[PDB]
């Protein structure tokens, strides 16, 4: 099972919309960071909620 | 001011028992006691206010008698040290924007210029209101952290929505205006003279005399030649063009206030006179009283000072260097002058008594 | 000779035995912390017309930082105003917050720049030394005027 | 509290929402955006804040939906104007400089003087001590809002900022009157190279050009003057100079041997030395440094006196530094 959940477990993984890298512009006091995604323009937008 | 005594204070104290604005004027006569005492601990006034404001005496409910007892020991104690305690007793005890920045503007003065960078961390807050914006302009005084940014902030404190600020700051304009003025804002007080309020334009009239009283153009420019401008759209406008106009041209337009003169040494004498024309000096905008409320600045107010004296030492002929107004004879216009000839100790800025090199020696 | 040397607390006189011996304890071969700093400790002037010797640098500044803190800030809190007038102020005045070894020793320094006359920069330094050893001693002598006007 | 005021004020707007470039603000309170993915659409505020708050053509708050616009959104990408060093009374006035007066009257007699006439100088010559120097000089000596701007600063490839960034220059040069007006550098928005076609930038002229036709916008009794700085002295419009407006070009050389003197006097004592340094010591020895040199030789000495291990520097170390640098 260790394998099997684990490996099950990617599968998980495996299915994404993605993550984006993204190049923080800055943040402003609104907790959305302002941030241009990498090829795309800004975009000011909230973070994950543990950063 | 200059002849403080006990005994108005001993008739405006019962009067202050009494306590009655409107009839024994009791309110603005602490306000005046505050004039009084100014630079010193009374130990009397100490207790006849704390007999005055814990007491609360007579009429008081409103917050009126609350603050003209507060201010009043907060003129008085300055300097002394240990002995300025009890004026907070009267001033931050009750909550107010005047509250808990003044728990340490009592030692403003009494620290004689301060040791802490409290000043700007605390007062920042409140901040991010009138006289919470008026907190920092004694942080200029004593410490170098908190002199800077006022400047083009000021009229921008001015450009802020509400009027608490717009009316603070055109009254707290004058007496930086004559030291440290907003230029633009000159024209934005234009701008918005009648933008939100014709009252803004009242003191928009009003408060461009006040800073243009004996300072005109220069560092004023902006806000003056409006009032050249400014003439009758309303009898009450050219009833306040005739207040700017005169105040626009008040002391011939040749006058300056600051606090501070050349000697290294602050004044209490205008700094009592100040917050006391803030709530005063009401009659164009808030905190409304009465007219004759204008005056106070009277106690403070400068003209443009360079006293050149040779070795007489009181006016005699002798002259500094190149004036505008020529070279100075004795009361001859000018201000701030660093000049050619020597003075007895510490040459500086401001009236000098010239001494002149034997070789030379001339009476300029 | 060490008896006399005893009793350490003069602003001046155990000065020169605490020099002269300490020299003597320096071509002894001591350059350290020995009778040489004993001795540093209670000049209040080892060499101060005169040069000093590897005595004056090292062992003046071990206790001369050791010093420092000793006086200086004892003032920043206190509940009586601020500044004070009497020159036997070492800032072991009331209670003793300060060696008379740090300050004779500094007493020495103090001296050491009673001579050197570098009034308007020290006071800042002497203001973060904060010794009232010093500016008193630092100055007794020469011109008060204009030495000590831009102090 | 405010807190929920200001935050449903934000729970309007749904989020992560789009940072997105305006293109024009139309009174339909809608108006046409700009995105650098390019959809551009007509759309709408969300209104508290202000359509006045922001340019046509500037980053604002835009929703995902059409890019409707949320609100005002700085756009802090760059400062309130284009690249700028904003002073007023700068520091450096005439006596700092060194003897510049030659020229010094040049920018006195153009800005100083009239300010009871031209509005403003060409500098020329090198900067660090003439030209930058003297920018600040009389523009302390009017004491009057002085704004620094190189053309590489500007050097706007983007259609329409270069004119909009010097108006940008122009929006503080109006409010913030008196308003010293300085420009460093011109080698690149000021070059009207051959055309407006083929590979040619317009947005050299257009910046230029708008620059100067705001520039041909005023002329003073000299309350408001105009600096030029760079060394390209042809690439410029004529109407760019526009001869009776601005007569003046500045144009710095290196300090002759006593305006080199003041400024080695200043320098000089201004690095540590010892008196076997002299001025006429430091003077002869040169070709006619520019100031710089002056105190490049004075700075050097200290390391060199540093290199001799002393803070009080020999007469050799400058000599030294000064044929050094």
């Amino acid at each position: 099972n260790d394998k099997v959940r684990f490996i099950k477990d990617e599968l998980r993984l495996l299915q994404e919309p993605g993550s984006y890298v993204g190049e923080v512009i800055k943040i402003v006091s609104d907790k959305k960071v302002l941030v241009k995604v990498q090829p795309e323009g800004k975009y000011i937008v909230d973070v994950a909620k543990d950063i | 001011a200059g002849s403080k005594n006990d005994e108005v204070l001993g008739l405006l104290l019962p009067i202050a028992a009494s306590t009655d604005l409107p009839i024994e004027t009791a309110a603005m006569a602490s306000l005046a006691l505050a004039h009084v005492f100014v630079g010193t601990c009374n130990g009397d006034i100490t207790t006849s206010i704390m007999d005055n404001f814990l007491e609360r005496t007579a009429i008081e409910l409103k917050t009126d008698w609350v603050r003209f007892l507060a201010l009043a020991l907060g003129i008085l104690y300055m300097g002394q040290g240990e002995q300025v305690d009890d004026v907070l007793e009267t001033i931050s005890a009750i909550e107010h924007p005047m509250t808990s920045a003044i728990e340490v503007l009592v030692g403003s003065c009494a620290y004689t210029g301060t040791g802490d960078v409290l000043l700007i961390q605390d007062l920042l807050h409140r901040l991010t209101l009138a006289y919470a914006v008026l907190g920092i302009a004694l942080i200029a005084l004593g410490e170098d952290i908190g002199k800077e940014m006022s400047l083009r902030h000021f009229g921008h404190l001015m450009h802020y929505g509400n009027e608490h600020i717009r009316r603070m700051v055109p009254l707290a304009m004058g007496i930086v205006s004559v030291s440290d003025p907003q230029m633009k804002v000159f024209d934005t007080l234009t701008r918005f003279s009648h933008d939100a309020d014709l009252e803004v334009s009242m003191n928009s009239i009003f408060a461009m005399g006040l800073c243009g009283a004996g300072t005109n153009n220069a560092r004023l420019a902006q806000l003056l030649r409006q009032l050249a401008s400014y003439y009758s759209r309303e009898q009450d406008a050219l009833f306040i063009t005739r207040l700017a106009q005169g105040l626009l041209h008040l002391g011939k337009g040749t006058m300056t206030m600051d606090v501070f003169n050349d000697a290294h040494v602050l004044n209490k004498v205008t700094l009592a006179s100040i917050l006391t024309t803030a709530v005063g000096l009401v009659s164009p905008s808030f905190m409304l009283k009465h007219h004759q409320l204008f005056y106070m600045l009277n106690a403070g107010i400068r003209p443009k000072f360079i006293l050149a004296l040779n070795d007489e030492g009181e006016p005699i002929k002798v002259n500094v260097r190149v004036g505008q107004p020529v070279l100075l004879n004795h009361g001859e216009r000018a201000e701030l002058e660093t000049d050619e000839y020597i003075s007895y100790t510490s040459h500086i800025e401001g009236v000098v008594i010239l001494k002149k090199n034997p070789d030379y020696r001339e009476e300029e | 000779l060490c008896s006399i040397y005893d009793k350490w607390t003069d602003p001046n006189l155990k000065s020169s035995l605490a020099d002269v011996l300490s020299i003597l304890a320096m071509t002894y071969s001591e350059n350290g912390k020995h009778d040489s700093l004993r001795y540093r400790l209670l000049s209040d002037v080892s060499d101060f017309e005169g040069w000093g010797h590897e005595y004056i640098r090292h062992l003046a500044l071990e206790i001369g930082e050791v010093y420092n803190d000793q006086v200086e800030k004892d003032a920043e809190d206190e509940t009586s105003s601020d500044g004070s007038k009497s020159d036997g102020s070492a800032a072991t005045s009331g209670f003793e917050f300060s060696k008379e070894d740090t300050l004779r020793l500094c007493l020495d320094i103090v001296p050491y720049f009673l001579k050197h006359n570098g009034e308007e920069d020290a006071v800042d330094l002497l203001l973060e030394i904060e010794s009232i050893d010093k500016l008193p001693q630092f100055v007794d002598e020469n011109t008060f005027q204009r030495v000590c006007q831009y102090m | 509290k405010q807190e929920e005021e200001k935050k449903q004020l934000e729970e309007i707007r749904g989020n992560p929402l789009s940072i997105g470039t305006l293109e024009e603000i139309i009174d339909d309170d809608h108006a046409i955006v700009t995105s650098p993915t390019m959809p551009d659409y007509y759309v709408s505020i969300l209104s508290f804040v202000d359509k006045e708050l922001l340019e046509p053509g500037c980053s604002v708050l835009l929703h995902h939906k059409t890019m409707s616009i949320v609100g005002v959104l700085q756009d802090d990408a760059d400062p309130m104007v284009s690249v700028m060093k904003m002073d007023k009374s700068p520091t450096e006035s005439y006596s700092d400089i060194g003897g510049l007066e030659s020229q010094i009257q040049e920018i006195k007699e153009s800005v100083e003087l009239p300010l009871t006439p031209p509005k403003g100088v060409i500098l020329y010559g090198a900067p660090g001590t003439g030209k930058t120097l003297l920018a600040k000089a009389v523009a302390n000596q009017t004491s009057a809002t002085f704004l620094r701007i190189v053309g590489s600063e500007l050097i706007q490839k983007y259609l329409g900022d270069g004119p909009r960034l010097c108006r940008q220059i122009f929006k503080v040069a109006g409010e913030n009157a008196p308003s010293i007006v300085f420009i460093d550098e011109i080698d690149a928005i000021g070059t009207k190279r051959y055309d407006s076609n083929s590979g040619g930038e317009r947005e050299i002229q257009r910046t230029m050009l708008e620059l100067l036709n705001q520039l041909d916008g005023f002329d003073d009794r000299g309350d408001v003057k105009v600096i030029m700085a760079t060394n390209k002295i042809e690439t410029l419009d004529p109407a760019l100079i526009r001869p009776g407006r601005i007569d003046r070009k500045i144009l710095f050389e290196n300090p002759d041997l006593s305006t080199k003197k003041k400024i080695l006097g200043i320098h000089t004592s201004k690095m540590n030395l010892s008196e076997d340094v002299n001025l006429e010591t430091l003077v002869t020895t040169k070709d006619d440094l520019s100031g710089a040199d002056i105190q490049a030789m004075c700075t050097e000495a200290g390391l060199l006196a540093l290199r001799e291990r002393r803070m009080q520097v020999t007469a050799e170390d400058f000599k030294q530094a000064k044929e050094r640098v």
